[PDB]
């Protein structure tokens, strides 16, 4: 029951943590292998493997991605309904709504049809 | 169908009692006998004929039809809620078994094609948002009647009171008056293939 | 509801966000290609850096905007689509919405682009008037009327803000012999005996009375009047400010207007 | 033969028309999913069909001028009655409309002969 | 019995017609309203469709003249076979004349008469002041 953009909204501070986060861990990775490979046998200190930090912040960023194209998906459909279609939600009865929805998916297949046979004509 | 074998496990664990882990999640263990853990084509579907030992037989071919027809597209998870709620005692399954074998069959409204299993109606009377319509667990079970289509033209839900259909206007009562004054030496299964025969037929 | 840009900007602002913190990781991978002079690798370092700042700047001010959705999403119009799967074949619907919007914008942008024309030259009704006068007149805040006491041929004004009233006396179709007034200094009503023309004002607006009759010799198009007349009433109602004055300053002269290309601008100086 | 200059290639101004014609309106007209997102993406493709569109149109104008002035001044004889041709159709259709007029000036003056009664 | 500069005449009317076709079915095509129309049932889409086929068979019938008259003169290869394009760039007619000054002489009595129809049909600008 959860709306899309408050998600969002609710979500960004968390993907802007695991950015720190990861960003902490990778310079803990970082100076833990330039203390070894020339310093001496201070950085004892087993941290993460900065993998599953990195796949965490990714898998983050797709679900925000997701969330947000459905929720501009949605809002672009009824935006086009809302358009191209009066208000009628039973001041014309819902059959009448499917018959006007079937007539306007004829006119268009008829004019799809009327465009085809012209490309037929023209080759 | 992976979708709705996570709903179907879901349910069946949230209320009734399931069975321990196998080879194939079998919980369709009916009152007579049910077997069914083999899919050939594992795309298609995860099912078979439970057992026969009785109609309500063909009754195995049907029921292996209505849940081809009920997997389908993943249009609604409501749909298995309403198959799992098939499952009433008293000469309840036995009409919806001989409504589904009508309408797998499609024989010769008039002789002509008028079979709706569906449901969630936009016409339907409103007292709320519905969010997963499937069935009402009632004394008279909601459920479409038909889909009555010329060749206006719109569907008709019924409940029958099997305690029998007693349901603008001019399209529902003369209809339902008929089908009743039709059947009306129901005197013990009277709501199990009696008043589904005369909706069938005498409806028109 | 044009909410849409801004959500497709984000949608835009989150891809080049993980773009670039991949393409960062991967530069990472290696250090200077060949220096041979110094380590100014710490440059494309800090720009770098300064990417990943812009980046959480837009993701905030992206944050910040895009308040809320309204509730009931889809405002019951697709029910339909959400009906079972009895009555719905429903996804041709949205084929064809969206099929009808691609066409609409196509033919849009070719009309648009095909105004530079081929066409090396053209060759081998009392009832349009009161139609394109009835069209324009359900435009707010620019009010007209007409009388026509000369005879077949067209006579109307226009109003505005102020009283600086337009005598526009035309033919048929196209408009021309126009001229311009202020504050009830003609009193076309019953000037002198009738609704009479006069030709004149107090010495001022007869730069404006130029414009327009310059505008009238421009926006002439072959045919289609009814467009015409919309042009004339577009380039008349850009003058309801008459305040500022671009590429000068708002002291230049008298006044500062002409805007023939949807613009205006010092005047006396194009 | 892509930097080559010689253009080893034939068979054009006649199948090239119908080509770019049918070339970016296809684009519309397919009987396939169309993705319900896009925004100045086809708007280059139909620019560039216009474009290669109007400029075979030009070329094939070029050439038709070319042919016209080389037959002028190859065979004047043609170019002379076309011109004695337009002449009289001109000519005719002026006496038509001088003769429209005349009926009609005609025709109003005589419905109001004694419009006056006296 | 050749006629062929009329030939490429009419073929350079004919294209620049296809192209007036083309934006003027841009222009039609346009304004492609829901045809399921609020008010309008079955009123718009029916003449749309209609003056949409009348198009495409004028484009079509444009194609065919084009193709014919592009055959014809590509065929009819007389006169000038080298045909030098270098020849392009500089450093009997008596009845031609006598159609031409009929015509002149006419043009000056249509002229005449038009010069006494200007008098003749001003006859309102003078008097305008009192009419009515």
């Amino acid at each position: 029951d959860f709306d899309p953009v408050q998600r969002y909204k609710m979500l960004i501070p968390q993907l802007k943590e695991s950015l720190q986060t990861l960003m902490k861990v990778a310079a803990q990775n970082l100076i833990q292998n330039t203390n070894i490979d020339n310093g001496q046998k201070s950085s004892d200190g087993p941290i993460q493997r900065f993998d599953k930090c990195l796949e965490e912040f990714y898998a983050l960023c797709d679900q925000l991605e997701l969330c947000l194209r459905l929720a501009h998906e949605c809002l672009s459909q009824s935006c086009d309904s809302a358009k191209h279609s009066p208000t009628l939600v039973p001041s014309l009865p819902y059959p009448q709504y499917l018959a006007v929805i079937k007539a306007q998916i004829s006119c268009a297949k008829d004019i799809h049809t009327a465009l085809l046979d012209c490309a037929n004509k023209v080759t | 169908s992976v979708i709705m074998r996570r709903h179907l496990q879901r349910i069946i664990q949230q209320e009734t009692l399931q069975l321990i882990n196998s080879n194939e999640p079998g919980v369709i263990m009916f009152k007579t006998d049910a077997l069914k853990c083999r899919v050939a084509l594992s795309p298609k579907t995860n099912q078979t004929l439970q057992l026969k030992v009785t109609p309500e037989d063909e009754l195995q071919v049907l029921e292996k039809f209505f849940e081809t027809r009920v997997a389908g597209p993943p249009f609604k998870a409501n749909t298995l809620i309403a198959f799992t709620k098939l499952l009433g005692a008293p000469t309840h399954i036995l009409r919806d078994c001989v409504h589904i074998m009508k309408l797998e069959l499609f024989p010769d409204q008039l002789k002509w094609n008028v079979q709706f299993c569906l449901t969630i109606p936009p016409s339907a009377p409103p007292i709320a948002p519905p969010g997963t319509p499937a069935v009402v667990l009632k004394s008279k079970m909601l459920f479409f009647l038909q889909l009555t289509q010329k060749t206006v033209s719109i569907i008709v839900p019924i409940i029958y009171d099997m305690a029998t259909q007693q349901a603008n206007s001019s399209v529902a009562a003369p209809m339902m008056v008929s089908n009743i004054l039709k059947r009306f030496a129901e005197m013990r299964q009277g709501e199990c293939t009696i008043f589904a025969a005369v909706r069938d037929l005498m409806a028109n | 509801s044009v909410n849409l840009e801004a959500f497709s900007q984000a949608i835009s602002a989150i891809q080049a966000l993980r773009s670039s913190v991949s393409r960062v990781f991967d530069c990472l991978k290696d250090g200077m290609r060949n220096k041979e002079t110094l380590e100014g690798r710490e440059k494309a370092f800090i720009a770098h850096f300064q990417d990943n700042l812009h980046s959480v700047n837009r993701d905030l001010n992206e944050l910040e905007r895009l308040s809320n959705l309204v509730g009931k999403p889809s405002e019951n119009h697709p029910l339909h689509n959400s009906g079972l799967l009895s009555l719905d074949p429903y996804s041709q619907l949205l084929q064809a919405y969206k099929w009808s919007n691609k066409l609409q914008y196509h033919a849009g942008l070719a009309s648009g682009l095909l105004n530079q024309q081929s066409l090396k030259r053209s060759a081998n009704p009392q009832y349009v008037d009161d139609v394109i006068s009835r069209i324009d007149r359900m435009f707010p805040e620019m009010s007209i009327h007409l009388s026509r006491p000369n005879g077949t041929s067209a006579m109307l004004l226009v109003t505005l803000g102020k009283v600086l009233k337009v005598i526009v006396v035309m033919r048929s179709l196209f408009i021309d012999r126009t001229i311009v007034k202020g504050y009830n200094e003609n009193v076309y009503t019953e000037d002198g005996k009738l609704d009479i023309w006069s030709k004149s004002n107090y010495q001022v607006f007869q730069k404006v009375t130029d414009h327009a009759t310059t505008a009238l010799l421009h926006y002439q198009l072959p045919q289609m009047p009814d467009v015409v007349v919309r042009s004339f009433m577009t380039w008349l109602r850009s003058y309801i400010k008459l305040f500022q004055a671009p590429c000068q300053r708002c002291g230049k002269f008298l006044q500062d207007g002409l805007p023939p290309t949807w613009r205006d601008f010092r005047t006396l100086e194009a | 033969a892509a930097p080559g200059a010689p253009r080893p290639s034939s068979s054009t101004l006649v199948d090239e028309l119908e080509s770019s014609f049918e070339a970016c309106f296809a684009s519309l007209v397919s009987q396939d999913y169309v993705n319900g997102t896009d925004q100045e993406e086809i708007r280059t493709g139909v620019d560039q069909c216009i474009q290669k569109f109007l400029d075979i149109a030009r070329q094939t104008e070029c050439f038709f001028l070319q042919k016209r002035l080389q037959l002028s001044v190859q065979k004047p004889e043609q170019v002379i009655k076309e011109d004695v041709s337009e002449l009289r159709n001109e000519l005719q259709r002026k006496d038509a409309l001088v003769q429209k007029h005349l009926t009609k000036l005609r025709h109003w003056q005589q419905v109001l002969e004694d419009i006056n009664v006296q | 019995e050749v006629n062929t500069a009329s030939l490429c005449r009419i073929g350079q009317e004919t294209v620049q017609d296809i192209v007036y076709r083309t934006m003027e079915i841009f222009q039609l095509l346009r304004n492609m309203q829901l045809p399921n129309g609020v008010t309008y049932h079955t009123g718009t889409y029916q003449d749309r469709l209609t003056k949409l086929q009348d198009n495409l068979r004028q484009l079509s019938v444009l194609f065919r003249k084009l193709r014919l008259v592009y055959d014809k003169c590509n065929e009819n290869c007389g006169g000038m076979d080298p045909i030098p394009v270098e020849q392009l760039i500089p450093y009997e007619r008596r009845e031609i004349a006598e159609v031409n000054k009929k015509l002149k002489q006419k043009n000056q009595q249509l002229k005449q008469i038009m010069d006494q129809l200007r008098n003749l049909i001003w006859d309102i600008n003078a008097m305008l002041a009192m009419r009515n």
